[PDB]
C-alpha cells in the first residue's frame, strides 16, 4: 500500500547541487508530514528537516539550514530536498520518511539515496564470470570490478533466484575504483545462471551468463 | 541539543537469550522516545514509539521500557531475523536526535566454511590484470584465516577480503578473498590455492586449481 | 590513395525510398564520372546510370529511369543515388564506381551497399560462444543467430586475427531470421579470443570473449 | 540492348593450367570490352580494358583476346588467388551491359577435413532452443557428408549446413553444420556426434561429446 520511492544514486561535483526525489503512494500525501534523514558512512542518523505538504511550510535542522532545501509537488505526490555547495561531508545515504501521529514517529522510510561527492569522473564496471574447474553444492558467481561511485545492484535470473546468493561488500582499491563479488551456491535440467549488474551512475546494465562446462569428449 | 547515547555499540547474543539495548538522553525526554531497527540491506523499520508502544507487525518479544533520561529496548526470545542495528530517537525537542546505534550479532553453533576457488576469466586477461577468487561459505564464527599460495609459495599484501553481514535465516557469514596478479605474473605459475583456517575445521582446508 | 566509401546496409519498407552515399577521396572528384551498378542475389551486374560531378548531368539506364536518381555534393566529395517506390526487386547490392579514360572502364569500385526490402521489422542477433569440451590445432568460434536483414560483420580481436578465421554464409531459417557461425583455429601465454559482431541495421555491436577452460582441480 | 553472354558460368581448373573464360556479344562491339574480377568478399577489381589491355597491378598471366562479337580472358599460369567470378562488360553502346559471370574453381590435391563439434552455450538454453555445431575445416574437394546422431540415433531434417567460398591461399573449403533442438529435446539425451564422410578419409570420422 504505502511506499516512498527515492531518486537513484548520485555522483556529484565538489561544489555542485542536487535535488533528491521522494515519490509517495498509498496515502493522501497532504495528510502526513515528510522528514528527511542523513546517514554518514559511520552510520550515524541525523535529522535534516521537515515539510508539511498541504501547506509547504518547513522546519530545518540548523545543521543543514544552508545546505538542504525541501519542497513538494502536491500533484505528483512527490517531495524533494536539494543540497547546495556540496563538500565531501555530504557523501551519505539520504532517507525520506513519513510522520505518523498515534504520538509522533517515522513509520515509513524510503530505501535511501546514496550521494557521493568527488571530482573523479564516473566509471561503469567490467563484469567477469566466476566458474570453478573440476558435492550436491557447487558455486558460481561473477566479478564486478573497477567501477565508481559505490552503488551497484546485482541480481540473479532477473530476480528469480534469491536462495544461495551472497553479494559481497565492495572494496576500494589502490586505483580508487571499487570492486565486488557475487556468488551463488546451487544443488547440482541444466538451469542457466545469469548475473544482472546495474550501475545506475554510469547507466551500465550487464547480463552475464555464467557457463558451467559439464560436457566431456 | 539533546544528545542520545547508546554506550554499547556492538552486542552479541545467543538464539534464545533475552537482550537489552540501552539509550541515554542528556536530559529528561518524557517518554518521548522511539526505537528503530535497521537491517543490513539498509532498510529502516520502526519498532516502538512513545517508549512502550509497539508498531503493528512487530512481534511481542519486543518490549519498550523506561522514563526520564534512560530507556531500554529488550528482545525477550532472540531469533536470527533480529540481526540489525537498533537506534533510539527522541521527539521531545527539535532538533530530533538519534542514538549512535547498537549493532546486534547472533551467537550460534560453530559451522565450518565450504571453500570454493575460482580462476580468472580469459575475458579478464585482456585487461592485463588477473583476479583469483576464494569463497568461504556459510560459516560461524566470523573469525577465519585465508592464505594464498602460488606454486606453494605463500603470498603477501596482494589480496583483499570482504565479509557479508550475518544471514538472517541461519546466522552465518560468508567471505570473499581476491588475489590480484598481473597477466604476466598469473601466467608464470601453475598452481593457485587458498587454504582456510576456521574453528570448525579440525585441520586446514586447501582448494586448488592447476592453470593450463 | 583512391577510395569510395558507401553508406552502410539498409532495410527498407516495400514502398519507401532510400538515398545511398558514396564518399570519394584520393582524386579531384569533378575530373571523373561516377556510375552506379546493381547486383541481384543471382549475382548479375546491371548498369544503373552515370553522373558527371563537375556539371551534375546524368544518363540513366532506362531500366531504372523511374526508380533511381543520382546527385552529387561537390563539396563533400560525395555522390548519391535514391531508389523510389522500392519493391522486393530492389533488394540488391549497389556499387558506386569511377570511370577512367585511358578508353573507358570502371577502375575503382565501392565495396557495395546491401539494400533489403520487406515489411518485417529489424531484429539484431543473439551471439553465443562456441567452445569445445575435451592436437596443436583447437577451434573456437561464436554463433550469431536470429537476426534480420542479412549483413553482419564478424571480427576477431578487433581485426587483430585474420589467420585461422572462417565466417560462414548465413542460413535463412523457418523463422525468417538469419543465422551465422564464425570459427577460428589456433596453435594451442593464453591469448584471449573475442568475436566482434556488428549488425548495423539494428545498431547492434557485441564483443563476446570465448572462454577456453583449461584449468583442472 | 547489346546482350553479353558467357555460356559457361562455372569452370574448374588445376593450379598450373591455362584457363579461358569466354564472352559473346549479340553484335559487334569493336573491341570495346572490359573484363572484371569479383572476389568472394564481394569486392570488384578491373583486370583488362579495350579487349587486350591490362590495368596496372594485374599480373601478366592475364591476357585479353578477341574482336567482333567474341572475346576471351585467359589465365596462363593458374594460382589460388585467382578464385573469383570474372565478368565481361561492353562500353560500345549505352546501356552498358555485362556478361552473366563465370565462377572459377581451383582444383588441388585431396585433403580431408579436421572435424570439431561444439555443444550449445548455457546462455542459449535460456532461449528454449539448443544449437550443436559441427565444423569441417580446410578440406578439398567440396563434396562431403555430415550425419548427426543423438544417442546413436540418426537425425533427419533438423540440421542446416553452410559452406565457405574456396580459400584463396590454399584452395580449400570449410563447412558448418548446425543441429537445432528444443531445450527439452537437447536435455533428454546424453550423446551428440557428427560423423563425416569425405574422399580423403579412408573411413568415417565421428566427433562426439557427452552432455552432463
Amino acid at each position: 500500500e504505502v511506499q516512498l520511492q527515492q531518486s537513484g544514486p548520485d555522483l556529484v561535483k565538489p561544489g555542485a547541487s542536487v535535488k533528491i526525489s521522494c515519490k509517495t503512494s498509498g496515502y493522501t500525501f497532504t495528510e502526513y508530514i515528510m522528514h528527511w534523514v542523513k546517514q554518514s558512512h559511520g552510520k550515524s542518523l541525523e535529522w535534516i528537516g521537515g515539510i508539511i505538504p498541504n501547506n509547504g511550510g518547513t522546519s530545518y535542522n540548523q545543521k543543514f539550514k544552508d545546505k538542504a532545501t525541501m519542497t513538494v509537488d502536491k500533484s505528483s505526490s512527490t517531495g524533494y530536498m536539494e543540497l547546495r555547495s556540496l563538500t565531501s561531508e555530504d557523501s551519505a545515504v539520504y532517507y525520506c520518511t513519513r510522520r505518523e501521529v498515534y504520538y509522533y514517529a517515522l513509520d515509513y522510510w524510503g530505501q535511501g539515496t546514496l550521494v557521493t561527492v568527488s571530482s573523479a569522473s564516473t566509471k561503469g564496471p567490467s563484469v567477469f564470470p566466476l566458474a570453478p574447474c573440476s558435492e550436491s553444492t557447487a558455486a558460481l558467481g561473477c566479478l564486478v570490478k573497477d567501477y565508481f561511485p559505490e552503488p551497484v545492484t546485482v541480481s540473479w535470473n532477473s530476480g528469480a533466484l534469491t536462495s544461495g546468493v551472497h553479494t559481497f561488500p565492495a572494496v576500494l582499491q589502490s586505483s580508487g575504483l571499487y570492486s565486488l563479488s557475487s556468488v551463488v551456491t546451487v544443488p547440482s535440467g541444466t538451469q542457466t545462471y545469469t548475473c544482472n549488474v546495474d550501475h545506475k551512475p554510469s547507466n551500465t546494465k550487464v547480463d552475464k551468463c555464467v557457463e558451467r562446462k559439464s560436457c566431456v569428449e | 541539543d539533546i544528545q542520545m547515547t547508546q554506550t554499547t555499540s556492538s552486542l552479541s547474543a545467543s538464539l534464545g537469550d533475552r537482550v537489552t539495548i540501552t539509550c541515554s538522553a542528556s536530559q529528561g525526554i518524557n517518554n518521548y522516545l522511539n526505537w528503530y531497527q535497521q537491517k543490513p540491506d539498509g532498510t529502516v523499520k520502526l519498532l516502538i514509539y512513545y517508549t512502550s508502544s509497539l508498531h503493528s507487525g512487530v512481534p511481542s518479544r519486543f518490549s519498550g521500557s523506561g522514563s526520564g533520561t534512560d530507556y531500554s529496548l529488550t528482545i525477550s526470545n532472540l531469533e536470527p531475523e533480529d540481526i540489525a542495528t537498533y537506534y533510539c530517537q527522541q521527539y521531545s525537542n527539535l532538533p530530533y536526535t538519534f542514538g549512535g546505534g547498537t549493532k546486534l550479532e547472533i551467537k550460534r553453533t560453530v559451522a565450518a566454511p565450504s571453500v570454493f576457488i575460482f580462476p580468472p576469466s580469459d575475458c579478464q586477461l585482456k585487461s592485463g590484470t588477473a583476479s583469483v577468487v576464494c569463497l568461504l561459505n556459510n560459516f560461524y564464527p566470523r573469525e577465519a584465516k585465508v592464505q594464498w599460495k602460488v606454486d606453494n609459495a605463500l603470498q603477501s599484501g596482494n589480496s583483499q577480503e570482504s565479509v557479508t553481514e550475518q544471514d538472517s535465516k541461519d546466522s552465518t557469514y560468508s567471505l570473499s578473498s581476491t588475489l590480484t596478479l598481473s597477466k604476466a605474473d598469473y601466467e608464470k605459475h601453475k598452481v593457485y590455492a587458498c587454504e582456510v583456517t576456521h574453528q570448525g575445521l579440525s585441520s586446514p582446508v586447501t582448494k586448488s586449481f592447476n592453470r593450463g
